[PDB]
DNA sequence: CACAGTGGTAGT
DNA sequence: ACTACCACTGTG
DNA sequence: CACAGTGGTAGTAGG
DNA sequence: CCTACTACCACTGTG
DNA sequence: CAGGATAGGGCTACCGGCGGTAGCCCTATCC
DNA sequence: GGATAGGGCTACCGCCGGTAGCCCTATCCTG
């Protein structure tokens, strides 16, 4: 329930704000980097080597059948069954991303890795360009289905404009429902997510995906609160339902973790624009409940309280990795970074 | 009568860099002995500006245009664009107050309207005309340093800037069997041409920012390719038709928004998707066969891997691409960037040549650093020229002169590598007018059409005298140069001109706003910069300014 | 008809930073705009300028002139002063270009002539008085840096440049064993009134270009601190004595130029003969003693030890000096690197209670660099002052106040220093406009006269609050505003009216006019600028530009 | 016969062009630096070593009654019978010094040095501040006696202004025979010199002084003349005698080594003001003439040969000092390319 | 009170 | 049609 | 082979 | 003989 | 053995100078 | 030998501190 000063030699310069991290047999992926792909890392990727607290980044490789993918950041990923899906992502050509990428780790031969980062197809009521959610496949019944809660994105080109082209309005508030045998999708307009919702953190489960917090921009709010999603997934999927539920804390975009178990951390997100989150808040859920044990915010020292902004995502197993901007002599430091172990 | 008209006094108050505190100055000294009413106070020069900054004079697109507001009324907008600048989304931290290409680009039309007419009825031709003006224009993107905004508002931006400044050169029009140059721009390098679009605050490395900043105005360029600005000016509508050819990019940022591998690759070139190697030994050969919508495919490729190949077969097979093509460039290159690149080069071989090279071929970066400060000190007595942190453009020019093979040669007893360097910048001060011209054909066409074996002669030599440099190597800028220029000459129809050579020109005003003559704000500094250096580029004005004669 | 007066303009290109060719655009545009001349062609402005710069009103000196020739039409010396460029000589790599000094006083004072007659019939003195002036003008020194090496006709000078600059501060007489003082400067740091004197480019680090070429100056001065004036102003012969009280020199070009010890060194002030360990102890009960002559006769007894002595207890015997001071300057200090020195030791000093280490003074180096980079963004969050690399002035007085003291101490994991920097800060800002104003006669009286606790508790704050960062390792500006700032004001005046703020502002206008208003041409480029930084602050034009409100 | 690429790794912008070498009891010693005594060294002097080509200043203290001299360039400098006068140069506040400074030596154990230096008092009619000079030595009777001459000067102060503040009028070329350690001064105007020039290498044999080279700027010319001053001191009182020789040499600011008794090898100097001397100058002082033989050149560097200053002194050992310039990437990170020469 | 600016509205 | 804030300057 | 300055002097048009 | 219009000089920022 | 030296932290002054990003590509180390 | 640091090129358009000097303070010799 504590962290470390996480530092990075070189290529310091690329863990920029929104970037996933990826959590493929506990060896852990950066992802989303600055620019774009970089010869030093042609894909993106990034192996993420964390070693005496401290970090360095070497580079990884992808299959010869993948598809090398833009580093998307504030995409919307997961992590189910060593296989990824990250959409929307917002390249670094600030475009959204249709394109749906199942990461996984083809073969992890001679203390190296390697990806295959597949697109896929979606037919039906397709899902709009988005970013900020995330997307989580829920294990009921053994039938693969995925649920996509709507982040924020930008409007249908028969309605955007220049003078606010990167006008982001939060997508239409749905659960958009997602095959993975298939690749194509369905969704519903719920009569109860009636809010169009960005940046939660949806802590998983078989079917139960509880929507904690985020920032929904349609009225600059962060509503603390939740949403229960039940997948009703026979061979012929009928409408699913919802059942609000309170406890859901404020954060704008926090970071989820697991800690091998039901027993999810949620780590700060923002609790305000300029007054960001410094408590660690959790979760312990079950099949049909939910709860939250705040977590006694880890003591840290005067700089990260006073940063007024972090970034990051779960390291995979039970800790997270977050940065601070530490602008210092840049014109140097380029960020501060903190890994959070939790227990 | 009573005095002058407050555009004039515009004109007199940015066309010689007056800060319009330091106009208000002068004006009530004025006062104070003329008593009469000269220089039109700030306030009807002001609604003087407001005249000629975009959103005043009205305009239209027959093909309606998508993606964009039917408005006439916006100038300065926020580059941002809605990108909320929140902490849930990314940490823009850029002061972008950007104008419309489309209300800018029709503000500068208008700006310019008396230099086309004036031209419409030169040619002894027409100037009833409405037909399709199909112009053609420049987009100069230059990202800079040291522009350090010190106590901001909290926006904590790069100590970098970057001005999408973008330029017109010619005005044509679809007379029966040809297309007149109705306006042939004479200097389209000079500031006074280079229309700012957008000053944004962020670095050239940056590419997400960046790009937040230039999606925006890549979506108005892309919708207007399709369409045709409809205005009425003169009282008559001058049906206008578009393709903005953007050149001036700087390399490095050329193959950034193309999405190619930053220089220093084995693959540099923006044209022809050739090797290095392949630079190396053909060196005069290269089709141009790298544009943007086969760039955009080429990503697009070397992401679907459809046929399911690994990093290096697809860098291979999309012969470079990486990254996303951004900016929708037309294939060319920037004189200035040249000829700075060039002359680095030059530098970096009569150092060389001073340290023999060409015989030892390998040394200590110790004896670089020697033998090279000789360099240095020898340009400075005998040549004047002195060292500079980086290459410039005055340094070149000063150092592209088969003088300064003299001043080199003074300190190299090998007699053959005198007449080496002799030959070498014989040979690229005949390319250079080539390039280097705002119309070579027009200016320099002996050489022009000699090109072709000047090229041949120069890389027969880098193969014969200079191959401790050039052994399996070039500069993007040396293959650039002994290729694609003749066919750039020929596609586009100059170089000197859609060069970046004048949006780099552009940089030195827009620093000595930001520091003089615009707000020293934390967040509109860029706004009134913008507006000040769009009226330093008004042509309604510098033609008061040329009024002398 | 409405053409201008070519003098009335002139004051609207040399206060509108307007540049010749420049103003001959102008010029050409309005005049076939409406075709009248209303301004005046560019030799206009040429023939004008040619009677403001030095060298047009001629002058004679009661006691002769010792060591200088009679001559008044010196319009710009060669700042070299004749030196010699055989390279048999000392390489000098210094295009210089200096106003004989005792020729650029004249020609202030026949444009600052307006200015004496109305302040001595505003005085209801004799508009008509060929009395017996004493002039208080103030040298600032600077040595300015990071300029440019433009590509030269041979020379390669320093990408430096000191810049010599008399202000005249005040014109004096004593009416009657009343001293009537006739010329209050109105802004005496102001960027239109610290006449450019000499523009080399050489660099304050050096001592020997620099006083190559300031040797003529302070030879010229020192004839002038010691002969009499007399101008033919309004047709009288105004008969002017001065006494040059040129103390805006910097701590490091004081150092240097007095040949003091150094800047950072056990000996601490070039006003006060006393060690860095003894001013971290009193800081309040100092004395002012280190006079220029002093320095002198020191120097010879270090050249001499004429007891005899070793080098070190030589140092303590002279007690400061190593080299010889070859100017003259009363000791004083200088406001503007005072506020900025004090204003780093705070910066500094925040890192500190950041770092807690009024507790723990073994604390990491890299924790020290993330003191200050968390401060830098708090300060860029809070108060709004993005990260600059030393310091400045605008950065300091944004950051020397109670709110940044106060933004800074929520960081601080200690109430006690949160009352400790509370008291800090507001003290020294309370004694800071002592000094940073131009005077403190109307300014902040009560300030003056508590200025004794004041300081006293500000050095007693430092002992025990402050044991660290203080135990011995206290400032060179801490000493002197601590324990000098009341015998300065009370022999000198003021101080803000005697540093060099001005003249580190008049810097801005050496790179504008090296940029804008010169020939760029190393041999050429000081000429244009020294003059036309000089005509800007010239008051013949100025006057043009304020007597129309005022 | 030798050169090469001495090195220095602190203080390396202290050797200032136109300073002083000492070859002093077989240690090298620099004297008269850039600013002022740095407190650092607030000696004035340097104890100049070197091996393997990186040049040690290590900071030669004083002793109790040395007379802190000043950094003096351009200076007059004869190693007397282990001792030295040290007189005018330019103060490094531009001034000159009146004064002869005898650096002598208190104590030198352990490989360390105190450098006695005894200000001496000029006495009588005695010689103004000048520079550019070389006093030397003469023994008429077995007697050290000295030999002041040329020497460039500020003019007098009555006829100095401060516009010409800084002009150098060569003196009026007036032998200064100074009779020292009893008294001081005897200076004798001679017939045969009547332009007066400076940076004049003399020599300091045995019954006579042989100028050599210098610059009578009086002509702005390097004149080619040499001169015999022969001193025979009667019981009573002293004397002196002028005779050029035929073949002198043309330079300026030469440098005067030994590399072995009777024997000086004068390396080069500045012939021509814009083209510096290029060659050695091998001279032979016979029991009452001399032989300039011109030694073989030892074949420059590509730089001395394009650059346009250098400068140095007698190390002794018949080796030579040197520094030619190196422009502004940096100015002071250079600041010089020294070279020493055993030759 | 460095300070003489920097547009720009605000107001008047 | 004039100044007054007004956050901020670049000299430092 | 940009371009628009950079000011002093120079050199020469209308009286 | 005087004033006003260019013609230069090498070099400048911006690269 | 113990001053002595040499150079680095860090004390000022301070008003920056020998190099640096941002890639990239072709070298070089450890089990 | 298959990963992992360094030093040159290649295009950019200086940025992490540049130091200038002066204490102490931390190591480095004669075994
Ligand atoms: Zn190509
Ligand atoms: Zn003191």
């Amino acid at each position: 329930m504590a962290l470390q000063m996480v530092t990075v030699g070189h290529n310091i310069a690329l863990i920029q704000p929104g970037f996933s991290l990826m959590n493929f047999d506990g060896q852990v992926f950066f992802f989303g980097q600055k620019g774009w792909p970089k010869r030093s890392c042609p894909t993106g990727v990034f192996h993420f080597d964390i070693k005496q607290n401290h970090l360095k980044l070497k580079p990884a490789i992808f299959s010869k059948d993948s598809c090398y993918l833009p580093p998307l950041r504030y995409p919307a990923t997961c992590s189910y069954k060593h296989q990824y899906i990250i959409h929307g992502g917002k390249t670094p050509n600030n475009e959204l991303s249709d394109k749906i990428y199942i990461m996984s780790v083809a073969c992890k031969n001679n203390k190296k890795v390697t990806f295959r980062c597949t697109e896929k197809d979606l037919v039906g009521d397709v899902p709009e360009p988005r970013y900020g959610h995330s997307i989580d496949v829920v294990y009921s019944r053994g039938k693969s289905m995925g649920v996509l809660f709507g982040g924020r994105s930008y409007m249908p080109s028969t309605q955007r404009t220049t003078e606010k082209w990167n006008s982001v309005a939060d997508c239409l508030p749905h659960v958009f429902l997602i095959d993975f045998e298939f690749g194509c999708a369905t969704s519903y307009i719920l009569p109860e997510l009636q809010d169009g919702l960005s940046f939660h953190v949806s802590i998983a489960r078989n079917d139960t995906v509880y929507i904690l917090g985020g920032h929904s921009l349609a009225s600059n709010i962060r509503p603390a609160n939740l949403y229960r999603i039940r997948v009703d997934l026979p061979l012929g999927t009928p409408a699913v339902n919802c059942t609000v539920l309170p406890g859901g804390i404020s954060v704008s975009s926090a970071i989820l973790t697991q800690t091998n178990n039901d027993e999810f951390v949620i780590v700060g997100g923002y609790q305000l624009e300029n007054q960001k989150r410094m408590v660690c808040s959790l979760v312990s859920l079950g099949d049909n409940t939910i709860e939250i044990s705040e977590m006694e915010t880890p003591d840290w020292t005067s700089d990260i309280k006073h940063s007024k902004i972090w970034f990051g995502s779960n390291m995979g197993n039970g800790t997270i990795f977050l940065g601070i901007p530490g602008d210092n002599k840049q014109a140097s430091e380029a960020f501060y970074f903190y890994t959070l172990r939790c227990s | 009568g009573s005095g002058l008209q407050p555009a004039v006094c515009l004109a007199i108050r940015v066309n010689t860099f007056l800060s319009c505190s330091q106009y208000h100055k002068m004006y009530r000294t004025v006062k104070a002995i003329t008593g009469r009413q000269i220089f039109q106070p700030l306030h009807a020069l002001r609604n003087a500006e407001k005249v000629l900054l975009p959103g005043y004079h009205p305009f239209e697109w027959q093909p309606p245009l998508k993606n964009v507001s039917s408005r006439t009324d916006v100038g300065i907008i926020d580059g941002l664009s809605g990108l909320a600048s929140s902490v849930d989304e990314y940490p823009v931290d850029t002061i972008a107050k950007r104008f419309r290409y489309d209300s800018a680009l029709v503000s500068a039309l208008m700006d310019m309207e008396e230099d086309i007419l004036e031209g419409m009825r030169s040619q002894d031709l027409d100037d009833y005309l409405n037909g399709p003006f199909t112009v053609v224009v420049k987009e100069s993107c230059d990202g800079m340093g040291d522009v350090s905004e010190k106590h901001g508002s909290g926006p904590a931006v790069p100590e970098k800037a970057v001005r999408f400044s973008f330029t017109v050169m010619r005005i044509t029009i679809e007379h029966g069997s040809q297309n007149v140059k109705v306006f042939e721009e004479p200097k389209p390098n000079s500031v006074l041409c280079c229309k700012p679009l957008c000053l944004m605050l962020a670095d050239e490395s940056d590419h997400e920012t960046l790009t937040a900043i230039l999606s925006p105005l890549i979506a108005e360029r892309e919708a207007m390719k399709s369409s045709e600005l409809t205005l009425e000016m003169g009282g008559i509508p001058r049906t206008f038709k578009f393709i903005f050819r953007g050149t001036g990019y700087d390399e490095k940022l050329v193959r950034e928004v193309e999405g190619l591998e930053a220089s220093g690759s084995v693959y540099i070139c923006t044209l022809c998707d050739t090797t290095r190697l392949e630079a190396s030994q053909n060196l005069v050969f290269h089709s141009i066969t790298r544009s943007h919508a086969e760039n955009l495919q080429r990503y697009e490729v070397w992401r679907s891997n459809p046929y399911h190949e690994s990093v290096e077969e697809l860098r291979d097979r999309v012969k470079g691409v990486s990254a996303k093509p951004f900016i929708e460039t037309v294939p060319s290159i920037d004189a200035l960037h040249c000829d700075i690149g060039n002359a680095a080069e030059f530098y970096k071989i009569f150092q060389l040549e001073i340290g023999e090279v060409y015989k030892h071929p390998n040394a200590s970066k110790e004896e670089r650093k020697r033998w090279q400060a000789t360099l240095d000190k020898h340009l400075r007595k005998r040549m004047n020229l002195k060292p500079i942190m980086m290459m410039n453009g005055n340094f070149a020019r000063k150092l592209m002169t088969q003088e300064t093979v003299d001043a080199v040669c003074e300190l190299i007893p090998s007699e053959e590598r005198h007449e080496a360097l002799r030959e070498l910048m014989d040979l690229y001060l005949k390319m250079k007018p080539v390039w280097r011209s705002s119309c070579p054909a027009k200016e320099c066409p002996e050489s022009l059409c000699q090109y072709s074996f000047n090229s041949q002669r120069f890389a027969e030599l880098l193969s014969t005298k200079f191959k401790y440099r050039y052994e399996g190597k070039i500069t993007n800028y040396f293959h650039k140069t002994l290729a694609h220029v003749p066919e750039i000459i020929e596609r586009d129809g100059s170089i000197g001109a859609w060069a970046s050579e004048g949006n780099e020109s552009g940089n030195k005003l827009f620093r000595r706003f930001r520091k003089m003559n615009a707000r020293q704000s934390k967040c509109y500094e860029m706004e009134d910069v913008l507006k000040h250096h769009w009226l330093y580029t008004s042509k309604y004005l510098q033609k008061f300014m040329n009024a002398h004669n």
